[PDB]
RNA sequence: UCUUAUAUCU
């Protein structure tokens, strides 16, 4: 593929196939910009055994620091407005985002996501498992609310809000849907035509905000990053959000090797200590750009495991 | 296959 | 000479173009000449999941003599125009406040509720937006003018302290670009009534992006901020909930008429509008059952499309359509 | 050149080289766009004397209507959390911008940054002077900070705040630094992959806003525009800062002419005055724009000031 | 005449 | 040397 | 790889 740029065609290899190289590829995004970057990729492992008789919901979002939001409710069922999802970070988040909710740009100032994959690698024998994997994908975008409030000099509020978490209360005509023992592989892609550099937000734990109300979030649910020293909502990319929704009946010992793989550009600060680590994004790839889009559009949902 | 020699196909197709 | 036909629709070389890129231009300048929309969508970069809605607005519509009219064709999914009248030869005032006039399937597709409007659509960007009025008076009744220009009225917000004890400041939304609503701008139509208009819109960015839905507005300024606060020349209040209201600012310049009917005039049209987006739908919602990819690039589409609404008059009259 | 667009080239020359015209050849961007545009070309002169045994902070930031923002510490320091930058307007502002707080946008609705320039072009005599100029960019972005106030129904406040100063606390590993004596000429360049126009933001005067502590801000220290009459932020563009840092010794006798160049098209507002100066963005110039990465790409990050 | 008969002319006249 | 006359060269060499 | 709906264009 003598089109295709040495950068172009890193992109794309991260952007889709990242479990099949000995060492991810990724170098940045092939578009016009060309300004000082890092690029970091984040990878996530985890064995984890999925709780009987109940149905956990993963989504993989364009949060950066955090690999994956999860929750679990009875069989059957999908998240009811009283349901938290809790963020699953990916190593090093301290170190990238600092441990109080306003000193998320000490080290980085704006993002733009370049790839986001996800793999589940059944564990269990043939004698334990049981159970499906089914994924779809939801345009989730962070906008915000405003609501009148009655303090006295009487206000109005503004606050951010998450739309588009309504699709994660039903799997639409596009989903991939298979026995659990089969495991899956996803990714994501960009929902933009281009690609922009995303600010990094301050102080968000919790989307809705407290002393904001569900209902008035208009929020199906709601997320907690949890404790600011902890984890937390840093900002909110142009990819769409995946959906995971693992269902196990009694008795079955349903385990497997969660890894989540999210590649990004960032804007170091100068003052920032992983800035020497900094690079220039790479020049214009026409070809690389297009052939992402067609190759995106091209893919199903999913995957099982054994094709990644 | 493998993804990248599903996604090597998809490329030599719109490029051919 | 007298009055212009009324377009009847869905009534049961030029080769460099592709397939959805030619529909994508027609849509965009000349509507009412199809019999159906020929859009499918934008022929960008972005190739996602997309539902086109096809909007379109027949109203009924009496122009009060000795005032002046005011239209907005604003880029506010869902409501097809703010209308308001003013006492002839002035302007609108703080005073004044536009009332909104609905798409059909509004409550359909963005709820009964100030924050229920994203529960089918996550986000949107307009392909097209235009207006016509074919004028139904008699040749021997009517009087005044018709005047079109457009301004860039974009959506940013007002920072302002409040006296609130723990006391506060405060960030809301507020519309810039409206006082361009004030005066007819110097690029603008002006004709006699009785010969109608047709005006078209283009997408105020050198790209096409995605707008997100935004929860809880119905008017602008909200409630608990006053007109002077948000900076704003006048208010647009899209009434209850139940009703309508404003649930995005795509990018589109918004295109202002002025009818203007002297005392004793009998100055009624027909009001067409038509508005093209592009929207995110969600797995829950049945619109998804509509959903197809947004086209692919197409190069030639979209430069001629910059090209060609730099060659239009700002507006041009109903005949000819 | 002939293979690059009239409007296409000046663009370039606007862009990288103002000083070298008679007359500021720049006349609007050359991409997409089309619409109706007013070009403002911002140029700001002035006699400048740094003080002694200070460190003076300037920063070239792309905020419409003030040329650029001071501020000076202890030698050998930094600026410090209770540290205010002041803003120095370019001639005219009240005429672009009014002197009230939420009537910035009567005559203009949005703009985009076409460049910004800046120059120091030392008076001192080769005796007096002593110290040096050091140049660095920094990506500072307007974000939103989130935190629950007290009021009494108790709400969430969002605000706007400025993410990525905390990298004017340290000089950049990518930086230009020199004797004081040999001036400097600096340029900054779009940092987002193409060029969307900005809004115009209603009342603000102080970043930290007000009633609002500089610790919940997440801001190293504070921007203030001043009286409402005077100057204001009327928007935050998408172009690095461009941080300088003179630096006189004890006894230094350093003064110069600061120059600031700024260009940009603008959205003209109907009713406005300066509408009827207006014409339509320059169309798409391909190679003009790919060269503009390049070019911006292959200089230095300063150049002393006889180079310019 | 219409509109598109007009827009059909200029995209004509622009791509040659 | 001046500015200019630093772009211009740059430029002249990656349209060659 | 030919017949069938339909939408396209000089
Ligand atoms: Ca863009
Ligand atoms: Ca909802
Ligand atoms: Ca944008
Ligand atoms: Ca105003
Ligand atoms: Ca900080």
């Amino acid at each position: 593929l003598t089109r295709l740029s040495q950068p172009g065609l890193a992109f794309l290899k991260c952007a889709f196939a990242p479990p099949d190289f000995n060492t991810d590829p990724g170098k940045g995004i092939p578009d016009r910009f060309e300004g000082k970057v890092v690029t970091r990729k984040d990878v996530l492992n985890q064995s984890i055994n999925f709780t009987a008789n109940r149905d956990t919901f993963i989504l993989i979002a364009p949060t950066p620091g955090v690999a994956y939001w999860v929750a679990d409710v009875p069989a059957g069922t999908f998240p009811i407005s009283t349901t938290t999802f809790n963020a699953v970070n990916f190593p090093g988040f301290n170190s990238m985002f600092g441990n109080a909710a306003a000193s998320r740009s000490d080290q980085v100032s704006s993002f733009r996501y370049a790839s986001m994959n996800v793999g589940i690698y059944p564990t269990s024998n043939l004698m334990q498992f049981a159970g499906s994997i089914t994924v779809w994908k939801c345009p989730v975008k962070l906008s915000n609310v405003q609501f009148p409030v009655a303090t006295t000099p009487a206000t109005s509020a503004l606050v951010h809000t998450l739309v588009g978490l309504d699709g994660v209360l039903a799997v639409g005509p596009d989903n991939f849907s298979e026995s659990f023992i089969k495991g899956v592989f996803s990714q994501s892609v960009c929902n933009e035509p281009d690609f922009e550099f995303s600010d990094i937000l301050e102080g968000i734990q919790t989307l809705p905000p407290a002393n904001v109300t569900v209902a008035t979030s208009g929020q199906p649910f709601n997320l907690a990053a949890g404790a600011e020293a902890v984890s937390g909502i840093v900002g909110w990319g142009n990819m769409d959000t995946i959906v995971i929704r693992v269902s196990a009946p009694t008795g079955a010992v349903n385990s497997a090797i969660l890894k989540t793989w999210a590649c990004l550009e960032y804007r170091p600060n100068p003052n920032a200590m992983l800035y020497q680590f900094g690079h220039d994004s790479p020049p214009c790839d026409e070809v690389a750009l297009q052939e992402y889009r067609t190759v995106a559009r091209s893919l199903p949902v999913a995957v099982i495991a054994a094709q990644n | 296959a493998s993804m990248w020699e599903r996604v090597k196909s998809i490329i030599k197709s719109s490029l051919a």
